[PDB]
């Protein structure tokens, strides 16, 4: 199951 | 940032002429991510090749497994040929039965 | 005994034509479940072992949409990457991601992981403690800043000791048949002269599972590594390991050499003798 929330970018 | 390819070539089951088996080119400990493989029956790239998902290391050099069905026999040579930006030459590892 | 779920997470970039190449494998334990390629047909997050077939719709909609929005997180870093270092639009970059989520003997949280790599090397890692990062150069420090302000850390830390560790004990219940069971190692040695004064010993483990495998040589029962070969840990390519370990020993000297094998499906390690 993944990350749900929106990633953050670097 | 560019790390040379292990290679490993070998079957999956014990090697007994005439009997059906795989035939594994294990890529490892390698940066970047594109390469070719091929798996060669006496010198002649094998068609029907297939490799697992690229996955990484704790030290994030990738690997891959090569492999295809084959009957060994007495006579015919199989190797894995590995091409990658840090070789000069694509470089052949014959499969030796034992190893 | 500790069980895991890791997702790896692999982009590419492609100067020449397009959008990076993109490549996401998830894993509990040694087995992988799940593949999204961006090269396949699909467009989709595949099932790669039986037990995770039995999953809906509802599940295949929600893990193809996370994937979707993870490949694009990665395109927007490789270029936010190739401006953080000044680097040309000419050359192939490489962006790494991998995370996921330990439980213990216990079953309950051991651990969670957060890391990420530019062009192989280690760019910024969330800390053990789920809590801070470490920050490998002055790049990786300016998102480190940003994520701080951001609160990622919260957010990782609700994931890794929260739904990580729920879906992985879902996932061994469902594969147990599988992921539940130990292949102990299939364990022989062979013998052949190097020369008229030499012989090889080469002790086999073949076919087990998980992958995580010790092979040791004795001489008279003292520990030998001169005169020793380890290979690697191998793939069967049927989801089980193999490895060999061999030592060269005076012919007629086989007798004093001992293989031991020690593996999580084996109640006591193994002694192997010629
Ligand atoms: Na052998
Ligand atoms: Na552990
Ligand atoms: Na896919
Ligand atoms: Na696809
Ligand atoms: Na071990």
């Amino acid at each position: 199951y993944l990350v749900v929330v929106g990633a953050v970018g670097v | 940032i560019q790390r040379t390819p292990k290679i490993q070539v070998y079957s999956r089951h014990p090697a007994e002429n005439g009997k059906s088996n795989f035939l594994n080119c294990y890529v490892s400990g390698f940066h970047p991510s594109d390469i070719e493989v091929d798996l060669l029956k006496n010198g002649e790239r094998i068609e029907k090749v297939e490799h697992s998902d690229l996955s990484f290391s704790k030290d994030w050099s990738f690997y891959l497994l090569y492999y295809t069905e084959f009957t060994p026999t007495e006579k015919d040579e199989y190797a894995c040929r590995v091409n990658h930006v840090t070789l000069s030459q694509p470089k052949i590892v014959k499969w030796d039965r034992d190893m | 005994g500790s069980h895991s779920m890791r997702y790896f997470f692999t982009s590419v970039s492609r100067p020449g034509r397009g959008e990076p190449r993109f490549i996401a494998v998830g894993y509990v334990d040694d087995t992988q479940f799940v593949r999204f390629d961006s090269d396949a047909a699909s467009q989709r997050m595949e099932p790669r072992a039986p037990w995770i077939e039995q999953e809906g719709p509802e599940y295949w909609d929600g893990e193809t949409r996370k994937v979707k929005a993870h490949s694009q997180t990665h395109r927007v870093d490789l270029g936010t990457l190739r401006g953080y270092y000044n680097q040309s639009e000419a050359g192939s970059h490489t962006v790494q991601r991998m995370y996921g989520c330990d439980v213990g003997s216990d079953w309950r949280f051991l651990r969670g992981y957060h890391q990420y790599a530019y062009d192989g090397k280690d760019y910024i890692a969330l800390k053990e403690d789920l809590r801070s990062w470490t920050a490998a150069d002055m790049a990786a420090q300016t998102t480190k800043h940003k994520w701080e302000a951001a609160h990622v850390a919260e957010q990782l830390r609700a994931y890794l000791e929260g739904t990580c560790v729920e879906w992985l004990r879902r996932y061994l219940e469902n594969g147990k048949e599988t992921l539940q069971r130990t292949d102990a190692p299939k364990t022989h040695m062979t013998h052949h002269a190097v020369s008229d004064h030499e012989a090889t010993l080469r002790c086999w483990a073949l076919s087990f599972y998980p992958a995580e495998i010790t092979l040791t040589w004795q001489r008279d029962g003292e520990d030998q590594t001169q005169d020793t070969e380890l290979v690697e840990t191998r793939p069967a390519g049927d989801g089980t390991f193999q490895k060999w370990a061999a030592v060269v020993v005076p012919s007629g000297q086989e007798q004093r050499y001992t293989c031991h094998v020690q593996h999580e499906g084996l109640p006591k390690p193994l002694t192997l003798r010629w």
